[PDB]
């Protein structure tokens, strides 16, 4: 142990010591002593006269002034490897599931750099995840950033829990889940779903994922770090290991807006609408991390809290940039029961392009999105004229607009507790295929409640054969 | 920067840092017990009705209140490094508050054999049989090696005991037990 | 305040993006046209399907 | 009122004794860091705007002159630096280097190596915060600066020796524009003349790592490498080095203009220098004002993009051309940072999404843009076509709403439906093919004369593209009588009215 | 100021909670166990939907089986002496009051009383959510409780954030409405729904106070005007009072 | 220099500003940069006064008069906002230059039903 300082002034969550000898540096850690709990302390300021301006990561309450604080000299450091996996762990790397400790020989300190600029794989793909909407609008690609937008209710527990299913078991390389802050009603269920599904096994070591898990029940100066105790484990499977990763955390706005609650009480001055005035410098810091090198790859999924559905905000409008893939759900069309709810004309893709997709589906992507700003145009028209007032032409994009519109939702197989439907899988080359024919017109002599939750087009002409038996 | 010898009060404000400055300085070199003789003789040269006319006016100059207390520091009795520190604080614009650190550096320098007296509060005073054992058994409590000492107050509104304070501990044994008796109208 | 690009703008579809009461007797409006040719569509099906076989 | 410098080990030497052992006229002990910041006692000699260089390694610059300590800002981690640790002086306002040893390399804003070919072989340096050129070195710019988009050059046009704003919200087309400027200049940068080359300078302020490095490999492939610094600072670093970033890059481009040379330079983007400049304020405790940014935030913006100029003929001849690039939110050109920079500068290009969605790409409004020196930058033949087409394109604004619902309107105002569509058809153009300037003279001239109302809306962007190929390679001959006259004469006038509708006819197969 | 419980001691939501209202049980069912939200404006019926609810327990607590009950806690929080007092009179003919504890701190009180208020009440409610039974936590409501802590700590001299609010207003109502659990069978089995009210200006949701409990909650309810006064009284907007329903345990027959 | 020639000359002087908003955002500069806390819409508290003491310098006096003409940037279309508000409680006169009256062919371009004079 060295610089036992002593504790001085508790107000909030911010702690002060004082060192008689030896100063520590900023980002390390200290342990108050005395407590029958690990509480852990980092620095972040040097006052003068010897006394450092740390952050608690537990509680403060039974802290009495003049309390000793040894220090290890060096940041947080977790544990790390491959004996990490089927496990959750904590912010300071701890077991939270009652299984025993994690028995590792490799540890990791939780502060390092962005790699370099000549550290840069430049290389595009494609990714299929089976939705009519990810494919054939906002395509993925392995290795790229994908961010999920959206307000409270909207879809993104679901939708980043589909592509847990879907992409995160027919995948050879590994994945790892970030708790950073939401429900601890919703984290028992992803540990819950994921043992029947053979993705954790609580006997032998063939598991594929690993949990980091600290919820909104816990202080703010923790809910800070669950987010780099995330990338740390998700760094050495792409380094270390030349292997492949896969990066699920949810929600990442939740290390922002913890970082708002401890701003004025360490000493400075708050900037626009009330966020720090080191928004865009501590999150850049760490979504430089999240990359792919030459040593591995990457694929991230972050779930991305809107608040009060303004995008404008400066907490998610400081995202948008640290991202390949936008998936932007709104609330205006999963109110009127299309699911998945993702937004048409403002989800984006940076390879949509005609050199990797093909000039084939970039025609399709490029017809639905121009017949739904179509639609718009139409719909100020008919609050007023009506609907039987419109010429002979403009009544046959209504009619495939909503088509269109009802074929791009999808039943998916986490909704077959919440609508009792059968759930889907649909290939690319059907995807592609189905729309473009009912942009042609090989469709115009159906209902439209044959399309509503269905799969490939195949089976939108099996729903209106029944309905019409029914009849 | 350097370490220094930590005072056994640990006062704040604008006194404690001027007043741990010099009992760290002074502490070096072993010059503790010293200075307090020193610093109790600017203690009576401070209230002078030409002294205190110009260490406590602003329209005189910056300058020459820096070389007047300087001539007037060193000449009649003393050279220590008090002399550096009266030029310290007339440098800064401090010497508004010049008895603040003397008093400040008194109870400093107090505790390093002091006791922080208690304070009897009960009636009109008492004999001698009944005080000198609370001059005496009240030193059964510290062991420390220590030569204690003491404050008197005469309180009436406490009826019929006494308060006593070795330092914040407070043991009362007095008339607030009649308050006490709401227990009794309390359900 | 609408000849200056400072002074602000409306963008194509926003009738239906309040929610006042247009934007309701719009939303209804089609729905009490796209369910009566649900069923001209519907009743003509058994025939359409027959004629593809026929030929 | 305490004072920063009156810690109880400050005080303590000065009863001991005088400070022979320190000297602090050169070197001065640091008080306390913090998120970047640091404060030093002593440095008695430092001038303001000087750089430090810490204890660790590390550099600094300092900002806050104050009567008993002073506030470096800190480039680089913070956790290297701590309380006492010795900072030594330069003697210099910060420098970096600058010749034509940067041509064709990476470099970050301090002028160091990040490409990894080796270090850079120039011998001259240059201050980063000289002045502008006064009223009298320059002259009323008159060259053309060509961009290969049909709606940049015909409706909103640059020059050289001027600000042009690339204003829109996101994910719109701004970095996409500015990047086929600079793929366009590769026409006249690899022949013989002299007085219409360009040397391209690339700016990325806060974007992330892996998409400068999928612009120099954009650049590359395309050859435009060659001539094209890119100066990167980006979002993993500290914050001074995003703000000195666009100074470090204007200072670059200055050689290029004292020497009767050419330049431009992107700044992408210039609403995160100022994010990166407040941030640097609020921690110095500068009072704050209107959305937290400094008193002096117009400062910032109006000393830089001033050294922008076009000097004269006793001076050497130069130019440097700026086009900053700036981030709304949702359409508001009415907040702090989008209504300093429209003050300043010289015209706006506006792009909508909205637009973008409905086939137009690129995405640009043409109502909301302008440039304020206009129809003198431009060329002698794209000023003859695009006078008759900025005026047609402004009456198929006004009667923009009766289209949605018309058949029963009167044959003018179904004339402007007609010949409306159809120029807005042309101005269509795919990314990363810019056009040379005599070949959208054909283009451009075949839709404003009237040889292409008699056509479907769908067969205009392929009649266009099959008009090009043939005239590319059977008729070289007269892409060059353009090119080196520069007006249309009417020998010219009369020669292509016989290749548009000899080609019109055997066209529809 | 007790801690909420993990991951591993919880279970999902088996049981149904109900109200009798016929717009809650049939459309918007609420599970044990699971936070749900009453919001809406003054004067709309937020505390007589948190009123069926104690009176329409009565029939299983006097029954046999001791799984099927239903013990309530109401705390009142910035109300006058002239309500709390007349509310145990509408509690006590229908006798709901022998199965119920009023926490009640008036606007009468100090400020450091009404910020204490609710976290004292939900530790009396985890005395049968950690033995065995079943719990029921109404507050009246969560929007007295951050003006309680906005005035408490304006004088400690504590920077204000937005609205003077303190920055932790979000770590205020976080670390209250996760305690509401519901645990595995090895464990005991017990639940502590809550059911927290909160009153909006002008009816607007999307202001500082209603947003960070919005998504807090696993589903909510909407009272309205427009409906309260067209004369659909519950005012429930059906349309919109969203909920994750609970494992769907609404019941076999409805 | 504006008043040599009303004082010192007695002669009926002309001044342009370019423009009168740049004025005023430049005090609320000076204003923010020493530490004076703000008014509404973030301007100085000292708007009116520091604009009083530059404008009532142009009078008629007995000698010879100033004259003065500045042109006015109305931000955000907002007629009521605190620069353009101050500004107007001293005018005396309004000229308006407007796009379309160029297009009729008409020079000087000033539109005479939006055009005003306080002492007609
Ligand atoms: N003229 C064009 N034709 C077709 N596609 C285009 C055109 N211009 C841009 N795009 C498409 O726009 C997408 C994003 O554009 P870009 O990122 O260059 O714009 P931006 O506004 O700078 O975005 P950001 O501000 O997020 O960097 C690209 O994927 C590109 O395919
Ligand atoms: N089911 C009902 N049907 C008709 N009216 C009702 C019903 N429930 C309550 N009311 C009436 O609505 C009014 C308001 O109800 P309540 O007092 O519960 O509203 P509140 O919003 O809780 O009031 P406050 O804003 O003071 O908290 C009362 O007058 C009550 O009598
Ligand atoms: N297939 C589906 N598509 C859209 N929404 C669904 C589907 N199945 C259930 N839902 C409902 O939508 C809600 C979405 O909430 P959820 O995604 O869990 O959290 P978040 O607030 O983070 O979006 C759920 O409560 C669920 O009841
Ligand atoms: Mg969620
Ligand atoms: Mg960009
Ligand atoms: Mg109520």
């Amino acid at each position: 142990g060295a610089a036992t300082g002593r504790i001085v002034a508790v107000i909030g969550a911010v702690v002060d010591v004082q060192f008689d000898e030896g100063l520590p540096p900023i980002l390390n850690a200290l342990e108050v002593q005395g407590r029958e709990t690990r509480l852990v302390l980092e620095v972040a300021q040097h006052l003068g006269e010897s006394t450092v301006r740390t952050i608690a990561m537990d509680g403060t309450e039974g802290l009495v002034r003049g309390q000793k604080v040894l220090d290890s000299g060096a940041p947080i450091k977790i544990p790390v490897g491959p004996e990490t996996l089927g496990r959750i762990m904590n912010v300071i790397g701890e077991p939270i599931d009652e299984r025993g400790p994690i028995k590792t020989k490799q540890f990791a300190a939780i502060h390092a750099e962005a790699p370099e600029f000549m550290e840069m794989s430049v290389e595009q793909e494609i990714l299929v995840t089976g939705i009519k909407v990810v494919d054939l609008l906002a395509p993925y690609a392995k290795g790229g950033k994908i961010g999920l937008f959206g307000g409270a209710g909207v879809g993104k527990t679901v939708l980043i829990m589909e592509l847990i299913n879907n992409v995160a078991k027919a995948h050879g390389g590994y994945s790892v889940f970030a708790g950073v802050g939401e429900r601890t009603r919703e984290g028992n269920d992803l540990y819950h779903e994921m043992i029947e599904s053979g993705v954790i096994n609580l006997k032998d070591a063939t598991s594929k994922v690993a949990l980091v898990y600290g919820q909104m029940n816990e202080p703010p100066g923790a809910r800070a770090r669950v987010a780099l105790t995330g990338l740390t484990v998700a760094e050495y499977f792409r380094d270390q290991e030349g292997q492949d990763v896969l990066l699920f955390i949810d929600n990442i706005f939740r290390f922002t807006q913890a970082g708002s609650e401890v701003s004025a009480l360490l000493g400075r001055i708050p900037s626009a609408v009330g966020y720090q005035p080191t928004l865009a410098t501590d999150m850049g810091t760490m979504q430089e991390r999240i990359t792919t090198t030459k040593k591995g790859s990457i694929t991230s999924v972050q779930a991305i809290y809107v608040p009060a559905d303004d995008l404008t905000d400066p907490a998610p409008a400081t995202t948008f940039a640290h991202l390949d893939a936008t998936t932007v759900l709104s609330r205006a069309i999963a109110e009127l029961g299309i699911y998945p709810a993702v937004d048409p004309l403002d989800s984006t893709s940076r390879i949509m392009d005609p050199n990797i997709v093909g000039s084939e589906h970039y025609d399709v992507a490029r017809g639905v999105q121009k017949i739904l700003q179509d639609y718009k145009s139409l719909q100020d028209i008919i609050a007023i004229l009506g609907m039987d007032e419109l010429s002979e032409e403009d009544k046959l994009t209504v009619s495939r607009a909503r088509k269109i519109q009802r074929f791009l939702s999808q039943p998916f197989q986490v909704a077959e507790v919440f609508t009792g439907h059968l759930g889907k899988l649909v290939p690319l080359k059907e995807t592609i295929k189905g729309f473009q024919q009912i942009l042609a017109g090989e469709y115009d002599h159906l209902p439209e409640q044959a399309f509503y939750m269905v799969g490939p087009i195949e089976e939108a002409v099996a729903k209106a054969d029944k309905l019409a038996e029914e009849h | 920067f350097a370490k220094l010898v930590r005072p056994p009060v640990q006062i704040y404000g604008i006194e404690g840092r001027y007043a741990t400055a010099l009992y760290s300085a002074a502490s070096k070199q072993n010059k503790l017990e010293q200075v307090e003789k020193e610093l109790l003789r600017v203690a009576q040269i401070l209230k002078e009705p030409k002294v205190a006319a110009s260490i406590m006016n602003p329209y005189v100059k910056r300058s020459v209140k820096v070389k007047s207390l300087s001539d007037m520091t060193a000449k009649e009795k003393f050279s220590p490094l008090t002399s550096n520190l009266i030029n310290l604080l007339a440098e800064n614009g401090r010497l508004s508050s010049t008895p603040g650190v003397i008093s400040a550096f008194s109870t400093m320098m107090s505790v390093h054999r002091g006791e922080v007296p208690c304070s009897v509060t009960t009636a009109s005073p008492l004999d001698e049989a009944t005080l000198t054992e609370l001059k005496t058994v009240l030193k059964s409590f510290l062991s420390k090696g220590q030569i204690l000492k003491l404050e008197v107050k005469v309180d009436p509104s406490i009826m019929g005991g006494m308060i006593v304070r070795i330092g914040e501990k407070y043991v009362d044994m007095s008339a607030k037990t009649k308050i006490q008796k709401l227990s009794r109208a309390m359900r | 305040s609408s000849d200056t690009p400072e002074g602000v703008r409306s963008g194509a579809g926003a009738v239906r993006d309040a929610g006042g009461a247009f934007g309701k007797k719009e939303q209804a409006d089609e729905e009490r046209y796209f369910r009566a040719r649900a069923r001209e569509q519907l009743a003509a099906l058994k025939k359409h399907h027959e004629n593809e076989i026929s030929h | 009122k305490t004072g920063t410098a009156e810690v109880s080990s400050i005080l303590e030497e000065r009863i001991l004794g005088a400070d022979t052992s320190v000297d602090l006229e050169e070197t001065g002990r640091v008080l306390s860091i913090g998120d970047g910041i640091a404060r030093v006692h002593g440095l008695r000699n430092v001038q303001a705007e000087e750089m430090v260089e810490f204890s660790s390694g590390l550099k600094g610059m300092s900002l806050n002159l104050e009567p008993d300590n002073v506030g470096v800002v800190v480039f680089g981690n913070d956790k290297l630096i701590k309380e006492g640790d010795i900072v030594k002086r330069t003697g210099a306002i910060v420098d970096v280097p600058v010749g034509e040893e940067l041509l064709g390399r990476v470099v970050d804003a301090l002028g160091n190596a990040i490409d990894g070919k080796g270090p850079i072989g120039s011998k001259t340096r240059r201050r980063v915060g000289l002045k502008a050129p006064g009223i009298i070195p320059r002259i009323s710019v008159r060259e053309p600066m060509q961009t290969g988009i049909k709606a940049v050059d015909s409706l909103v046009p640059i020059g050289r020796g001027q600000r042009e704003l690339i204003i829109g919200d996101r994910q719109t087309g701004k970095t996409s524009i500015a990047i086929d400027t600079i793929i366009n200049q590769k026409r006249f940068n690899d022949g013989t003349d002299e007085k219409k080359k360009l040397y391209c300078i690339y700016v990325a302020i806060g974007q992330k790592r892996s998409t400068v490095a999928q612009l120099v490999k954009r650049l590359t492939d395309a050859d435009a490498m060659k001539y094209t610094i890119v100066v990167s600072a980006t979002a993993s670093d500290a914050a001074p080095l995003q703000y000195l970033a666009p100074y470090s890059g204007c200072s670059m481009g200055e050689y290029f203009r004292d020497n009767g040379k050419h330049a431009l330079i992107i700044y992408d983007d210039l609403s995160k220098q100022a994010v990166a400049y407040r941030q640097m304020s609020l921690l110095l405790r500068r009072p704050p004002g209107r959305e937290a940014y400094p008193g002096d935030v117009f400062y910032l913006h109006s000393r830089l993009l001033e050294r922008a100029a076009k000097m004269n003929d006793a001076f050497g001849g130069g130019s440097l051309t700026a086009l900053p690039v700036i981030e709304t939110q949702a359409g508001d050109v009415s907040a702090y940072i989008p209504t300093n920079v429209i003050s300043i500068t010289d015209g706006q290009i506006f792009l909508e999404t909205e637009l973008f969605y409905k086939g137009i790409r690129p995405a640009i409004n043409v109502g909301l843009s302008v440039s304020r020196v206009g129809s003198a930058a431009q060329t002698r033949a794209m000023k003859q076509v695009a006078g008759t087409m900025k005026l047609e394109l402004a009456q198929y604004r006004e009667v923009a709403a009766f289209a949605q619902f018309g058949s029963d309107l009167d044959a003018a105002t179904q004339q402007l439906l007609s010949r409306g569509v159809r120029l807005t058809e042309l101005l269509k153009q795919g990314q990363y093919a810019p056009m040379a300037i005599e070949e959208q003279v054909a283009v451009i001239y075949a839709g404003v004369r009237g040889y292409l109302d008699k056509l479907e809306p769908s067969k205009i962007t392929k009649f266009e593209n099959a008009f090009l190929s043939h005239v590319i390679s059977q008729h070289q001959a007269l892409l060059g009588k353009i090119r080196a006259d520069g007006k249309i004469s009417e020998e010219t006038d009369a020669k292509l009215k016989e290749i548009v509708t000899n080609f019109l006819a055997g066209f529809e197969a």
